[PDB]
């Protein structure tokens, strides 16, 4: 994915508005809850049974923290997220066996937790160059498997 | 299946949604055309710009049918029948466009239900958009 | 829906393969993992190599399920409930790789049973898989 | 999408053997059997109604063969299928309206065809590059919508 200069300023814009130490843990919060068979790889977190268990849960919200910083880089380097996700890419296939689809999933909620967030400033054009993030985030992440 | 919760939990969003029933649809089906331009494949007789009467009447078509589904959310294929012969036969749009309307209705109602959006309310909501979408697709073939 | 004509198809295709049930889901399985890596990933605790036992092993599992599918075709919620939980509860695959599966073991029925594999039938069992699938993803949330 | 040596070398021995006369027209054929909404695209070509019609219908051959011609064009650019089907692309977005998942579904039946017709020679190495060769004919047919 390549984005437009527009479309760059505009992901840009948003992206130092958002807080870091909230938006990661509703996000995967939120992961868990709306596509619960996701809990299979967190199981280390204790329990996720509920909709009030998930998003109270503090490995929930400190791990969601360290997503949503690699993220962050992400957007550093827009022009190459290939590269940039490569270890962690490498890291979630040998490692940590997890499904790439699941990426995509983690982008739908993402989406959805700005789109609350930030409400109407959360326009259809700004929906739409987070929608290129996202999915070109889930691409690098999944570039490394084999 | 939608369970009790996820019964009460739409139900209660989509009273909250109110006389804004078409406008959120409209408002989805733009967002679905910018961030999907593929879905525009389906709509070569509309005009998609922004604010279109087209897009204004359609959303307004998928909103009711949505209120429908959840005035009918104990038998839903039933509620729907009409509308699921017309996609299997007429309009015929490949089941993973409804994927991608599902999302950016989930997108738009997250825009403007700060409150009622909460992360159970999500959940069945995408069950719920994930259900009609399975009816509209369930005499395909 | 399966018809009835989907039924006697799919049980006059899976009948033919017979006694070659397990092979031939060893055989969709090794497919799988070569033509969509990812799948790979719910199976790391198995020798995934050409011919090795782990991959036999779980291959007649597949088709030995498949067959009790096929025999039950009327009732499949009821003769494959276990399965789903299992799915639902324990396995949680993500829906997409149901597809991934699906897709090679009309491969290998492709490539094995010419004669059965007409057009027609190809429809049918198609659709047999794809509920299937749904059966086994209808407890996930 | 990337082959390696040995599977561009595997692809075009198989694709060498394929009866350019009557495989296009039956992955055509079984894409509107197998996924009977698909024949919205097809109106104009007559009698769909069941599946010897359509596999008998002399306009899915015709058009069928076509489809495979430029299946082969792909295979002899397999570095270079975006700028290979860019116009096709724009011909199937901007003129036909042709949602582009259309381009998965017929390269699964086109794979299903293979099988079929080639039997044990079409092994599940062989398979495995056919996969990235319609994923890529796929991709660049979808690349220049907008
Ligand atoms: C944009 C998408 C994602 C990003 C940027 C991301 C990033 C990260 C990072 C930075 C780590 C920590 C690595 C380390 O400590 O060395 C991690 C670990 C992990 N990730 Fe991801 N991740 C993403 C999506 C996912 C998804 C969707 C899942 C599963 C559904 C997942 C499962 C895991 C697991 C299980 C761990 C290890 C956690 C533990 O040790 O308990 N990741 N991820
Ligand atoms: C929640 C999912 C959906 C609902 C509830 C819905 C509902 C409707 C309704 C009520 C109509 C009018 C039916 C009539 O005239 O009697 C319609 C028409 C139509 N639908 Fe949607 N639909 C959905 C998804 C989709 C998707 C995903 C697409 C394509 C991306 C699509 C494409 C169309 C088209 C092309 C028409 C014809 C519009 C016209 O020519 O005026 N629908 N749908
Ligand atoms: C037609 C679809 C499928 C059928 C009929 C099927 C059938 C089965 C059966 C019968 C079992 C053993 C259950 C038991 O222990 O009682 C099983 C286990 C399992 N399934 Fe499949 N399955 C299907 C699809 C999939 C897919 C698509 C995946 C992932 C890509 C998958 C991954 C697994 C895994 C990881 C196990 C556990 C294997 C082990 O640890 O030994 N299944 N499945
Ligand atoms: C995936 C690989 C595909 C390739 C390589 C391909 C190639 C072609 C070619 C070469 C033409 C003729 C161009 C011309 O005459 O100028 C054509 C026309 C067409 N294609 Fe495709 N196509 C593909 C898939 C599809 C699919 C899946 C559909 C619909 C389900 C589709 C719908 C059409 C239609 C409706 C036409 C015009 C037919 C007519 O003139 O009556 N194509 N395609």
């Amino acid at each position: 994915v390549h984005l437009t200069p527009e479309e760059k300023s505009a992901v840009t814009a948003l992206w130092g508005k958002v807080n870091v130490d909230e938006v990661g843990g509703e996000a995967l919060g939120r992961l868990l809850v709306v596509y619960p068979w996701t809990q299979r790889f967190f199981e280390s977190f204790g329990d996720l049974s509920t909709p009030d268990a998930v998003m109270g849960n503090p490995k929930v919200k400190a791990h969601g923290k360290k997503v949503l910083g690699a993220f962050s880089d992400g957007l550093a380097h827009l022009d190459n997220l290939k590269g940039t996700f490569a270890t962690l890419s490498e890291l979630h296939c040998d490692k940590l066996h997890v499904d790439p689809e699941n990426f995509r999933l983690l982008g739908n909620v993402l989406v959805c937790v700005l789109a609350h967030h930030f409400g109407k400033e959360f326009t259809p054009p700004v929906q739409a160059a987070y929608q290129k993030v996202v999915a070109g985030v889930a691409n690098a992440l999944a570039h490394k498997y084999h | 299946v939608l369970s009790p919760a996820d019964k009460t939990n739409v139900k209660a969003a989509w009273g909250k949604v109110g006389a804004h029933a078409g406008e959120y649809g409209a408002e989805a089906l733009e967002r679905m055309f910018l961030s999907f331009p593929t879905t525009k494949t389906y709509f070569p007789h509309f005009d998609l710009s922004h604010g279109s009467a087209q897009v204004k009447g359609y959303g307004k078509k998928v909103a009711d049918a949505l209120t429908n589904a959840v005035a009918h959310v104990d038998d839903m294929p039933n509620a729907l029948s009409a509308l699921s012969d017309l996609h299997a036969h007429k309009l015929r749009v490949d089941p993973v466009n409804f994927k991608l309307l599902s999302h950016c209705l989930l997108v738009t109602l997250a825009a403007h239900l700060p409150a009622e959006f909460t992360p159970a309310v999500h959940a069945s909501l995408d069950k719920f958009l994930a259900s009609v979408s399975t009816v509209l697709t369930s005499k395909y073939r």
